[PDB]
């Protein structure tokens, strides 16, 4: 009956007509299903005062009809009036398809880096850092890091590991993830080398990092730098162990490449154990 | 199985087939059916 | 609610998503072993 | 504020500026707060007493000027006020003829399926009393069986206000339908059959249906041509789609194992 | 006490044994299929639901003193089942308290202490993983809580204890039912609560607040997916709006949710009853009377139940709105004797050309029409009082003159009898045509291409239906 | 070439040895011995040194075949 | 926790579709 108010042509009746739209849109579902063209009308005016609200209640009524992309495209035209509301079962279902549409978009965009990509909304990452604001309220950042792997975006992956200080081991746990369920190898090294950036920002180097990363990334100068660091702070305990692990794990021509970067004492110590002769005859001894 | 819409619910032994077709049309069948012949 | 606001926000997204992913894996396993036994009949015919 | 509840109601309303004052009166009441929750509070029902009354007289002035999209607009908001969830709301003495205006309008524009489902909300007023509502439902009963002429002989008896702006449309949408029956293959008659069937020994209505319809008077003989089509047939037309249907027969026998 | 008090020992102990082992086998077997074989539709879920309609409503209404159902509340007042020791210790509590209640008198709640004996079932370390156990064993004491029928201050205890359950119901919907999907049980749980919650809001103010809830409840159903959820909630939402005598039907005309798509032979039969009444009130008589016929012939498997006599009640009216009528009272009942006499004598006056009897029995039996909710026949069947004969004549005769049909319809006027025949062919009552040249009204042509062109347009459905039986057979075949 | 198909199963699935008895369960029961041969080596190279007892259950009719 | 469960249900679903495709071929093959 308030579509009769939508027929008349003054603005101060419109805003009290649309205020009554979303108030009873949950109970008077199919009445608006015929007045769809009137709203998508009222929407197309650039002189209309609440056109972004018309995209909200259109997204409400296509949500009833099951037209999910029509609620999606009008959530794009909704502005900040949509995402300022966040505690509903309505809002979480059509941002679910929004993440779903976006994460299948970037996998398609990862196939063609040379231009020819798509124009993209920016509230879809305005809810990402909002979810990070929830994770700031949560202390549990394992959930925002999940989409951060899925979204193929790595600066938010760096922002969430340069977060409010709670463990380096959480990042190590994320690194496991890269050993078990990581499928592609094209961006795997990028994830695997942005982990060793924050490791060089971190105070202690690990074992399983270079046991995973640098044999999958074959940088012989990088382990020759970080072990020279382990020489530099006089730490011959863990430099001694990672050479035996590297001699067991890695392959030919990479041990030959790193031993060139050695000479580029404890130096003659790591000549003999990266040649790895003494490990063989003690293994022959057993 | 209650469906919540229930709450109300030769004598004439095969009568309604006879009654829906013929009801009460002088069933002795002689006073007009056998007695047309006075007209001719 | 440190966890309660987020169990509906960033965990209700996942656990509702894995629900139907659990249903179809449940569904195809009933479908697969049916296909298994139907193949075991025809192989028992041809080998005999 | 409280603008002319009986300002120009009783004697005459030739106004166009009080129509703008009524337009401003709509901008007053429907911008006060709202009418949506309606929990209790007879004091905030007091403007709901007046919001009914200004739309009643708004519907009075609408049929006084014959605006068709406006008359359904005011009546829907009036029917939305009898769609009140907490109806304390004492009986306005204009309700039965106001619904009779709606009952006659919605009969006139061929909403006959909407006619009988409208009659559900009337419990017992159709039988006991209420000739304002009893007259259009006796009218629709006259349209039921075969009785065209009892409609036009009850034309000279309206117990209500004049109802003329609806029943001119109501009978016009009757006349063209009988004209739609006679614009079929019923070939030729004279003016006296147009006097018997249609109505009216000679007004300019014979000029009306000479220009709207055909019906040229020849040598004291009208003319209406054959509206029958040729019916083009082949009856082997479904040869493609019948060849489609047999494909998904064997497609659903094989291929899905 | 020497007469009835000596016949007090026989009623408890076998309902203390075999009625106790009902939910013991039900709660054990539902847990067994909730854990493994998580597609748990084929269990005693269905037969217990047929029992909770039939058996345990009439197995007990009162709590059956000397501790048969009176003991159920102090039995289940202490239910943790939390960890493996908390299961095995409660399994000892399943041994000890059933021995005490089988021997002596335990904590007898006096019909008002049932709600604090529904607190410690929800309390006392109760679980969320045993969500069938919480959902079933809370809703099953609600039927002694409602069918006590005293209806004084327990009505608000009805209102509290359902919203206790429905807060657990909604929270289970929010807290992610892993591989059980209680909706297969929670649908008729949402029905059985809202049958009497509709009664409560008939004994108090209106139940549009239920519909505002049930709109949101229908929203979270089938957006997840449908497992009987869209089917049950739609007939619940449709019933109030049909129960309200306001406008309410064009709301249902625009209700585009017309796919429950399977209903286990019970929801679909009553769903076709409601929408058959809807298409009858907007005067589409042909499609209405065939889906009313489909509703009557789909689920009649009862013993003189009454709603079968109600779908049989509305079906004869719309057939009197199109002329034909079969034998109706050939399945007469001790209660159908009340309801055969108006309608059989109604069509008695319709078939004859008598209207004075038709107006007399309206006046005689209008108050019975008030109980059936069918006032509208007098305004819309007086149409077919004149149209039944012209359907009967045009089926009998083949090429009739309009001068003779005037006396045969006893209208005594050939000039308007053209218009009655014109209205019937306008409405598609008879397919015949009129010769407006010398007064001929001839019928249709001979039997047409019916032998040649038609029958494949019946054969296509029967191919498609029978191979889908073959498809639904093969897909659901091998569980081992 | 059909053998080198069913022999290459262990090379791509040795990291998760649990799926390998499920997928070669009926590959060991074909009609030609060549598919059954590479099925047998696929149990040998997917599961390296596990005490599986499910693959050992599969290998017991495999060592009792008519073909040598 | 939950991200690893969602990845493994993605993997296992696309796994047994492939072994469903194998039995579709063999039952088609044994007919010939």
């Amino acid at each position: 009956g308030i579509i009769s108010l939508l027929d008349e042509d003054e603005p101060q009746l419109k805003e009290f007509a649309l205020h009554k739209l979303n108030a009873v849109v949950n109970d008077f579902w199919a009445e608006i299903s015929e007045s769809v063209d009137k709203i998508e009308v009222l929407y197309e005016d650039e002189g209309f005062r609440s056109r972004q609200f018309a995209a909200l209640v259109a997204s409400k009524v296509f949500y009833h009809l099951g037209a999910f992309e029509e609620s999606l495209n009008y959530a794009l035209g909704a502005g900040d009036l949509f995402n300022v509301n966040d505690n509903s079962e309505y809002v979480e279902t059509i941002i679910a398809k929004c993440i779903d549409h976006y994460t299948k978009q970037c996998v398609e965009n990862a196939d063609l880096p040379e231009g020819e990509k798509k124009p993209i909304d920016q509230r879809l990452e305005g809810i990402v850092n909002k979810m990070f604001q929830r994770c700031l309220d949560d202390h549990k950042y394992k959930q925002a890091i999940g989409i951060a792997l899925e979204t193929r975006r790595l600066d938010v992956f760096e922002k969430t590991i340069l977060e409010s200080n709670d463990v380096p081991g959480m990042l190590a746990y994320s690194l496991k993830l890269c050993m078990s369920l990581m499928q592609n190898k094209q961006f795997r090294n990028k994830v695997l080398r942005v982990l060793v950036k924050i490791y060089m920002n971190l105070e202690k180097p690990d074992f399983i990092n270079v046991c995973q990363c640098l044999i999958f990334l074959d940088d012989p100068q990088a382990v020759s730098d970080i072990l020279e660091k382990l020489v530099k702070e006089d730490n011959l305990l863990m430099a001694y162990q990672i050479c035996f692990d590297l001699y067991e794990s890695a392959s030919q021509q990479f041990l030959s490449s790193v031993i060139q970067n050695l000479r580029t004492d404890q130096t003659l110590k790591m000549i003999k154990i990266l040649s790895g002769e003494m490990a063989i005859e003690l293994h022959l001894q057993f | 199985m209650s469906e919540k819409k229930q709450p109300v619910d030769e004598d004439n032994w095969d009568d309604d087939n006879v009654e829906d077709d013929f009801s009460n049309q002088l069933r002795a069948e002689l006073e007009k059916h056998g007695y047309k012949m006075e007209t001719s | 609610l440190e966890e309660g606001k987020a169990g509906s926000g960033l965990r209700q997204y996942y656990l509702s998503k894995i629900e139907e992913l659990q249903l179809i894996v449940n569904d195809k396993s009933q479908n697969l072993r049916r296909l298994q036994a139907q193949r075991n009949e025809l192989n028992a015919k041809v080998r005999l | 504020m409280y603008e002319q509840l009986k300002g120009e109601w009783n004697r005459k309303s030739p106004n166009l500026s009080k129509c703008g004052e009524e337009l401003g009166r709509l901008k007053l009441v429907l911008l006060e707060l709202n009418f949506l929750p309606t929990t209790g509070t007879k004091l905030t029902k007091q403007q709901l007493i007046l919001a009914r009354d200004i739309l009643e007289i708004g519907a009075q002035w609408s049929i006084l000027r014959k605006d068709i999209p406006s008359f359904e607009r005011y009546m829907a908001q009036l029917k939305c006020y009898y769609f009140d969830y907490k109806e304390q709301l004492p009986e306005s003495a204009y309700m039965h003829q106001l619904l009779g205006l709606n009952l006659l309008f919605l009969l006139s524009q061929n909403r006959v399926a909407e006619f009988h489902t409208e009659l559900e909300r009337l419990p017992a007023k159709d039988i006991q009393t209420n000739v304002y509502i009893k007259h259009p439902v006796s009218l629709e009963q006259y349209l039921m069986e075969g009785s065209y002429n009892k409609v036009f002989l009850a034309k000279g008896n309206i117990p209500a206000e004049s109802y003329t702006f609806f029943i001119d449309i109501l009978l016009d949408t009757i006349r063209d339908e009988i004209a739609g029956c006679i614009e079929k293959a019923y070939e030729k008659i004279l003016f006296t059959e147009a006097t018997r069937i249609l109505f009216f020994n000679t007004p300019k209505k014979m000029t009306d249906y000479a220009k709207k319809r055909g019906w040229v008077l020849g040598p004291n003989n009208y003319y209406s041509f054959a509206s029958q089509q040729q019916k083009p047939e082949d009856t082997t037309i479904p040869s493609t789609e019948l060849a489609k249907q047999v494909i998904e027969y064997a497609r659903q026998l094989e291929m899905i194992v | 006490p020497p007469g009835g008090g000596e016949q007090e020992p026989p009623p408890p102990p076998a309902p203390q044994d075999v009625e106790m082992k009902e939910e013991a086998a039900t709660g054990g077997g539902s847990t067994g299929e909730a854990d493994g074989k998580t597609a748990a539709a084929a269990a005693e879920h269905s037969q217990r639901e047929l029992d909770t309609v039939t058996l345990e409503d009439i197995k007990e209404h009162v709590k059956q003193l000397e501790k048969a159902v009176s003991g159920k509340e102090p039995r289940f007042v202490l239910r943790a089942l939390r960890m493996l020791p908390s299961t095995s210790r409660r399994l000892n509590h399943y041994v000890l308290y059933k021995a005490v209640q089988g021997f002596f008198t335990s904590n007898n709640a006096t019909r008002d202490f049932l709600l604090p004996f529904l607190e410690e079932p929800m309390d006392t370390e109760a679980d969320l993983q045993f969500r069938p156990r919480t959902g079933k064993a809370a809703s099953t004491p609600l039927l002694p809580e409602v069918e006590a029928y005293l209806q004084l201050l327990v009505v608000i205890f009805m209102m509290n204890s359902k919203r206790y359950k429905e807060a657990q119901k909604i929270s289970d919907d929010l807290m992610q039912k892993i591989s059980t999907q209680n909706r297969r049980a929670l649908d008729l749980v949402a029905a059985k609560c809202y049958y009497y919650h509709a009664r409560v809001y008939e004994f108090l103010d209106k139940l549009d607040v239920v519909r505002s809830f049930l709109h949101a409840r229908l929203r979270t159903a089938t957006l997840r997916h449908d497992a009987d959820g869209q089917a049950t909630l739609l007939n619940l939402l449709l019933r109030n709006y049909l129960h309200y005598s306001l406008y309410d039907q064009a709301e249902k005309l625009v209700s585009k949710s017309v796919f429950p798509e399977q209903a286990n032979n019970n929801e679909w039969a009553r769903y076709l009853y409601y929408t058959g009444r809807i298409k009858a009130i907007q005067l589409e008589y042909s499609e209405a009377r065939r889906t009313m016929t489909n509703a009557l012939r789909k689920a009649p498997q009862h013993t003189a139940v009454g709603f079968k006599q109600t779908v049989h009640k509305l079906l004869i009216v719309v057939e009197l709105l199109l002329g034909e009528i079969p034998d109706r009272l050939q399945f007469r009942q001790p209660s159908l004797k009340r309801s055969l006499m108006p309608y059989f004598l109604l069509t008695q006056a319709v078939r004859t050309g008598n209207l004075a009897k038709f107006n007399q029995v309206l006046d005689q039996f209008g108050e019975k029409f008030q109980a059936d909710g069918t006032y509208t026949l007098i305004i819309r069947l007086r149409h077919n009082v004149i149209k039944t004969g012209v359907r009967m004549i045009s089926l009998s005769y083949s090429r009739i003159s309009l001068a003779d049909i005037a006396q045969k319809l006893q209208l005594d006027s050939p000039e308007d009898a053209e218009f009655i025949v014109a209205k019937a062919i306008r409405d598609g009552v008879i397919e015949a045509s009129i010769n407006h040249e010398k007064g001929y009204v001839q019928s249709k042509e001979m039997i047409d291409i019916y032998s040649t062109r038609e029958p494949q347009l019946a054969f296509h459905q029967r191919i498609s239906f029978c191979l889908d039986i073959h498809n639904m057979s093969v897909k659901a075949m091998r569980f081992p | 070439v059909r053998r080198a198909a069913v022999e290459s199963l262990g090379f791509i699935l040795f990291r998760t040895p649990e799926q390998c008895p499920s997928v070669v369960s009926l590959l060991s029961e074909s009609y030609n011995p060549h598919v059954r041969y590479g099925a047998a080596m696929a149990l040998g190279i997917c599961c390296a040194g596990t005490g599986n007892k499910e693959a050992i259950n599969l290998l017991e009719p495999m060592t009792n075949d008519p073909v040598n | 926790d939950l991200y690893s469960r969602y990845k493994k249900l993605q993997q296992e679903l696309e796994f047994l579709e492939v072994q469903e495709e194998y039995i579709k071929d063999e039952q088609k093959n044994l007919k010939k």
